[PDB]
Formats: C-alpha cells, structure tokens, sequence
C-alpha cells in the first residue's frame, strides 16, 4: 500500500485523460483519506518529490495546497518537516538537493500555505550569511543563489507583502555581488571573447535576469501554476508560519557547490521566424534551462525517455524549445569543470532527439555545429576536445556525412590555428571509428591534406635499412627468432651481443617485437605479454622505461591510437610505470606532437589509472579493517598514496618548466606571448586541474609551497589560483 | 557483477580497433575479444568496473558501427 501511494505521488501529471486539475483534486482527496493511518509515510513521500522532482514544483505545491486546504494540521506538519529536510540536506552538503527545497517553500506561498512574511524572515537570514567573516565566498555565494533564483516563483507575492523589505534585502544582495571576487570566472568560461555572447559568471547573470523581472513588476511568461486554477480554494486564511530557520555555520566538513559561467550561444536572431527566444537576461530563459538541465538529471539513464521529456516540456508561452535543447544539452557537455554525466550520453541523446523531431531538431543541430566551428578560435581546449570527440563520434552515426565546403575558411590559416586543427583532429577521430581510404573519401579534394596518415608501423631494421646502422645484425636475428617462437632465455641469448641500461639493446628488441606483432592490438598484446621478463630486464630502470616508450613511439607514430593502448598495457603490466609516461609526454621527441589531443589523451588515463589503483588499493585495505594482512596492505596504499601525488607534482613541475621556458624566450624576443602553442599549454595545465580537481585538493599545501609561489610568472600562477577560487 | 558484454550485429570488417575506440567512450576497457570464442558479427567486451559497462549498454547499444546499429546484452550468469 506504502508503495501504491508512492506512485500515484509520483506520476501525477503525466500523460492522462483527465486534466490535470481533475487529477490533482482527485489525488488530494485520495491523500486526505489515508492521513489517519499514511500521515508520516505521505509526509516523507512529499517531502521527496519536493527534492527530488524540481521539474514538476509546481505541480507538487499545488498538491500540498489542496491537501493543506483539505487538513490545516497536516501543512503545518508539512511545511515542519520541510525545514527539517532542508537542516537535513544541508547537513550532508546536497546544497542542490536545498535549493529545490527553498524553491519548494518559496512557491507554497504563492498555494496560500505558507505566508510571506516567513519567506522574507528566511531570505533576510540568507542573505545575512554573506555578512559573515571569514567564510568561503562559496557559501555566501549559495545562499544568494538558493534565494535569488527563487524569486521568479514567489518574486511577486513578496514584493507585493513586503516591499520595503524585501528592496532592503535586494540592496544587501546587491553590494555583496559587487564585491565577490571573480578570479574563477576565466578557468570556467567556454569561450573567452565577449562576442557574439559573454559567458557570465552565473550569480551576475541570475542578479540581472532578477533585475529585469523586478522591472517588469514581477511578472514573467513561462511558469505554469497549476494552482491559480483553484483560488476558490487556497486563501491567506490558510497560511503557516515558518519556525525559525538559522543558516547551519560553516565548518570544516561543509562542502559547496562550485562557481558556475553559464554557457550561451543562441540569440533570438538564430531562430529569426520562430517566437522570440527570452533573452538570456529574462527569467524565463533561466527558469527554462534550470527546469531542461533538471529533466536530463531525472532521466540522463534511459536516453529514449530522457529525449521524451525534453520534447514535452511544457510551458506558459510558445519558445523555441528545440533551440533551448540543444543550448542545455552543450551546456552540460562542455560545462567546466565537467559534464553532469558520462560525455557519450549527450552523443546518444542528440540522436534520440534527432529520431524523435526529424523534422525539425537536426537543422537547429547543424546550425549549432556550424556555430560551435566558428566560434573556436577562443574556445577553451578542454571544452574542444569534447566537441571534437562528440562531431566525429556524431558523424559516424550518420554515413559520416557533412558539408566540409562550409568550413574552407580553415584552409588557408595557420595549421596550428583551432579551426584547421578541430578538422584535422575529427578527422583523425573519423578514421578511429572507421577505415583510413574511407575517410579520405569523405572530404573534398581541398580538405585531403588535412586527413589523418595511414597509420602504417615503421621499422628501422627493414628491407630498406642500411646494414651499418646500430645492432643491425642482432635485429635480424632477433626478427628470425621470433618468428622461430623463442623463449625469453632464447632472446636473452641474443641480446648479449649487443655493446653499450642498455638503450641499444632495448632498442633493437622493441623494434623488432613491435614490428612483429604490428598486425593487431591483440597481437601486440600477447607480444608484451609473451616477453614480459625480457621488458622488465630491460627496462628496469627510469632510463630503460623511457627509452621503451621512446622507441615505441618511434615505431608507431603514425598510429596515435596504437601507442594508447600499448602504453596503457605497459602500464597495467607494470613494464613502465607513470612517471614514466608523464616524462615522456613532456620530452623532445613529442614536441611536435605536444598540442595534438592523442598526448593529452594517454595522459589522462594514465591519471586515471593511477587514481583507480589507488582507490583500488584502499577499498581492499578497509575491507580487511572489518576482517599482519591489514597493516601490511596499509603499506601498499601509502607507496600508492605516493605514486599518484608525484606523478602530479611531476607533471605540474613541467608544466611550469615549459611555460617558463616560452613565457621568458617571448620577453627576450620581444616576442607575443599569445601564440596558438601557449593556448593549447596553458590551458592544458588548466585541464589538469578542471579533471583531477578532487583529488588534487588534497595537494593544495605542497602544490602551493613547492610549485605555484608567490615568484611563479602570473600567466602561470594565475592558473593555481583560479583552480583554488572554485572553492574558496 | 558482470562487467562483460556481447555485442552483435557487427559488420564482416569491424575490427578491434575500431571496437576500443567506440566501446572506450563508456570506460576502461580490459579487453576484447573477436567471434564468439572466449578463449560472424559478435564481439566480446570486457570492462574494468561494472559502472562503464552499463554505461555501454545505456549508450553504445543502438548505435553505429560502420554503419550497423550494433546490439549489446549481459555476458552473465
């Protein structure tokens, strides 16, 4: 039975034959009617909706409304056990989960069940929290934010109560934006340029879209309000009164939601035939992505629904909803410092989305994909690795068909520029999911110079190299034995008759496996797996690894994609180990291919790699805390523990050495500093920080002490600082 | 449990390759395996963590390969 009520709660205003005020009504007397023996369980069953479900708030008021209008008792038990929920959730740090919850409360006033003075009283001591001392400005930051964005629900109720004092707390709120630092603001924008749109820092933004409400009498166009269909029945008469509420003080353990720039890429010029789009200073625009990022937060798990909701989403007034769709959904893909969920889902969404309006979603796609191009020039390099990797993945979903003729404007530019390098890098990407003649074939002749190579392997010991290099002869002899399926020992054996740690030796057996085996990454991989012994011989040492991941990429550079798996194998097998690769991809011989994504690609997931093992690691150890074995183990995660954060103090260090190294030459030369090599560098140090930054905060002290000084170059510290803004 | 996958309906030339590059969208991959012999369109694919191979079958099921809508399901039991 607990269940029962639980799902019509749930799917109330859902597709149904009935209006939704007739199900509302109906469920409210069906609510009614269990209180006696269901009070507590429909209680907690609002109480989540109201938290759960903010895409349906005022559906759910509306519902508490009836039932208050119904049983006065039970809303003030209601509206009691939401100020409990809100501690609650405040409590566990779900400062997203309290925002609904205040939203909640903030709407009940405009259903009659809660009354306005006691919303005023609550955002009078929100606002308070930004007079507090020496608390992080993200904490003052939310309680704005929780207030402020709610006031395109209960904005006008309260204006109407309290005038006076409500323009008291908006001249408080207003003097605490204007002093709120903004040294976030560049590590989060999309874009850097002011044009065609500012991407805001999210509290600036909301505070004029509050400012444009408020001049506008409070009136706005795209809520429904389901409940302004029963004024006979909720009245003031039925009003609560809050109980007091006191921000919980910030400890040691409060943990605040980071500082947001809200994307922004259509203006009501982009669909110049449909409704006005809001602009992106009206609540309705606001109110609109909060309510279509909630949608895809419900429902990110089943694309085929998640698209369906989108589609549906309702409103007061005819928008652009197709535009707003696909503004939201690479709001969140390219959102900084990360996505919501998994990159790959938006792909698949805006192929269901696709399916789902053929007729009219893929033109606003395409026109959004034709402005992302031409917009990349100050596009922030995390946010186009993410473009890159969603186009191609998109065009192989569809005959990798597109009109390149569009984007012959990169043609002519400097390879390095992002335009020219966003194609080359898709194309390469095409040719992953795809055949290398076959994606030569999908570009005009004009582009032909931007495919990918033919990823062939090279060998140095072929039938073309000249006997007198190096090893020449063991190399050979090497190649037959192999063939013969020796053992280890066997190319032990071999081996030994080679001069000189020994590079030579390292060199001639990696070459000549690799080139082996150079038929499969199945093949491959059983080689590395076969002659184990004889890699972790050679390659014992931090020379030896070097030099392994040296010649392998000597063999392989032409086949970016070969040289991530090898090297992630070599990692699992521990013939290399981070540092390693760390150093590796800050060495001469990747130089030219530093600013390709394939080196920051291995970077990564070599990070990865060392975090999961890591968490692996702990897991382990605390599974035996609930069991000589315990305490050894412990051992393990610190040498671990140490692993990963000197891999980051590595590749911080340079990071900073080859920044220093341009930044110093460019003053010397009295050369400009801005080259399209500094953007991918800097903003690949930014990159760091953006997709670890959880487990770099632990490192905050050593970074800060060692690394990012007072005496760091600011183009550089800058970069710390920004990192350190987003929870400050 | 399971963190392993058959995948179907793959075209006669989909290689391996190209099934890391898709299948990696959705997680690490352990590994793969070509046909259907785990030690004719099928494929195995073998995650690291459970989390990444929902992730697939949420995301990559459905979708192309050299032009063929791919099918994934549970290498279970």
């Amino acid at each position: 039975t607990e269940d029962h009520l639980e799902s019509l709660i749930c799917k109330v205003g859902e597709k149904s034959a009935c209006s939704l005020e007739s199900n509302l009504e109906g469920l409210a007397g069906v609510l009614e009617a269990d209180l006696p023996n269901y009070k507590s369980k429909i209680l907690r069953l609002l109480c989540t909706v109201a938290r759960l479900l903010p895409e349906k708030l005022t559906i759910y008021t509306t519902l508490v409304g009836l039932l208050n209008a119904r049983n006065y008792n039970f809303g003030g038990e209601f509206v009691e056990a939401m100020i409990r929920q809100l501690k609650e959730s405040l409590k566990a740090n779900n400062y997203n989960e309290a925002v609904y919850l205040v939203r909640f409360l903030s709407d009940l006033v405009n259903c009659h069940v809660i009354a306005a003075p006691s919303m005023v009283a609550m955002f009078e001591n929100f606002v308070s929290v930004t007079q507090e001392e020496d608390v992080p400005q993200v904490r003052r930051d939310w309680y704005v934010y929780a207030f402020l964005s709610s006031l395109p629900w209960v904005g006008k109720e309260l204006y109407e109560k309290k005038d006076a004092e409500m323009d008291r707390i908006f001249a408080n709120t207003e003097s605490y934006l204007k002093r709120r630092q903004k040294t976030h603001v560049p590590m989060l924008q999309v874009w850097t340029a002011d044009k065609p749109h500012p991407q805001e820092e999210y509290l600036d933004c909301l505070w004029a879209q509050i400012q444009k409400l408020k001049k506008d009498r409070w009136q706005e166009r795209h809520i429904l309000r389901p409940y302004l269909a029963f004024d006979s029945i909720l009245c003031e008469a039925l009003q609560h009164n809050l109980p007091p509420f006191t921000p919980p003080p910030h400890t040691e353990d409060s943990v605040y939601p980071m500082p947001r720039v809200i994307f922004r890429m259509f203006d009501y010029t982009d669909d110049p035939e449909g409704p006005v789009m809001p602009g992106s200073h009206s609540v309705e625009r606001f109110v609109i992505e909060e309510n279509l990022h909630c949608i895809i937060k419900s429902h990110w798990k089943e694309r085929k629904t998640c698209a369906a909701q989108l589609v549906s989403y309702p409103g007061k007034n005819k928008i652009p909803l197709n535009y707003h769709i696909v503004e939201v959904i690479f709001a969140e893909l390219f959102q900084l410092p990360a996505p919501p969920h998994i990159d790959v889902m938006y792909t698949t969404l805006l192929i269901e989305l696709c399916k789902l309006q053929p007729g009219s979603l893929p033109q606003v796609l395409a026109q959004a994909t034709e402005m992302l191009y031409m917009r990349l020039d100050t596009m922030n390099t995390t946010c186009v690795d993410r473009f890159i990797n969603w186009f191609s993945h998109h065009l192989s979903n569809f005959q990798f068909r597109w009109s390149w003729e569009d984007w012959s404007d990169c043609l002519s530019q400097d390879p390095e520029s992002p335009k020219p390098k966003f194609v080359r890098e898709v194309l390469e990407k095409c040719m992953r999911l795809s055949y290398h003649q076959r994606i030569l074939d999908i570009v005009p002749p004009t582009f032909s110079a931007l495919c990918p190579s033919n990823p062939t392997c090279i060998y140095k010991y072929g039938d073309e190299s000249s006997n007198s290099l190096p090893g020449h002869s063991v190399a050979l002899c090497l190649a037959v034995a192999f063939k013969s399926k020796a053992t280890n020992d066997e190319i032990f054996s071999i081996l030994k008759d080679v001069p000189n740690f020994n590079p030579l030796k390292i060199e001639v057996f990696v070459q000549t496996l690799l080139h082996l085996a150079a038929k499969s990454f199945s093949h491959s991989f059983s080689a590395l797996a076969k002659f184990h012994e004889v890699f972790k011989t050679l390659a014992e040492s931090d020379e030896g690894k070097l030099h392994v991941l040296r010649v392998m990429f000597e063999v392989w550079r032409n086949h970016p994609q070969m040289i991530a798996v090898l090297v992630d194998k070599m990692i699992r097998t521990q013939i290399v180990d981070c540092a390693a690769v760390a150093n590796w991809i800050f060495s001469s011989e990747l130089s030219r291919d530093f600013t390709r994504l394939f080196v920051w690609e291995i970077l990564h997931s070599t990070i990865r790699k060392m975090n999961k093992h890591v968490l692996k690691i702990q897991k382990e150890l605390e599974e035996a805390k609930e069991k000589e074995q315990i305490e050894r183990l412990q051992e393990k995660v610190e040498s671990a523990q140490s692993e990963q954060k000197n891999l980051f103090l590595v590749i911080f260090q340079r990071f900073i050495m080859i920044l220093t190294e341009h930044l110093v030459r460019c003053e010397t030369d009295g050369t400009s500093v801005l080259t399209p090599w500094y953007k991918n560098c800097i903003e690949r140090l930014q990159q760091i920080f953006l997709q670890h930054h959880q487990i770099i905060q632990q490192y905050m002290v050593t970074l800060e002490n060692l690394l990012f000084t007072a005496e760091l170059d600011p183009h550089i510290l800058a970069v710390f600082q920004q990192f350190c803004a987003l929870q400050a | 449990k399971s963190c392993t996958l058959y995948v179907g309906n793959l075209s006669f030339y989909t290689t391996e390759e190209q099934i890391y590059e898709l299948f990696s969208k959705s997680g690490d991959i352990k590994k793969i395996i070509m046909g259907l012999d785990k030690m004719c369109g099928f494929c195995f694919v073998e995650y690291y963590s459970r989390a990444d191979a929902e992730n697939a079958m949420r995301y990559i099921n459905g979708t192309r390969l050299d032009d063929r809508i791919i099918r994934t399901d549970w290498d279970a039991g």
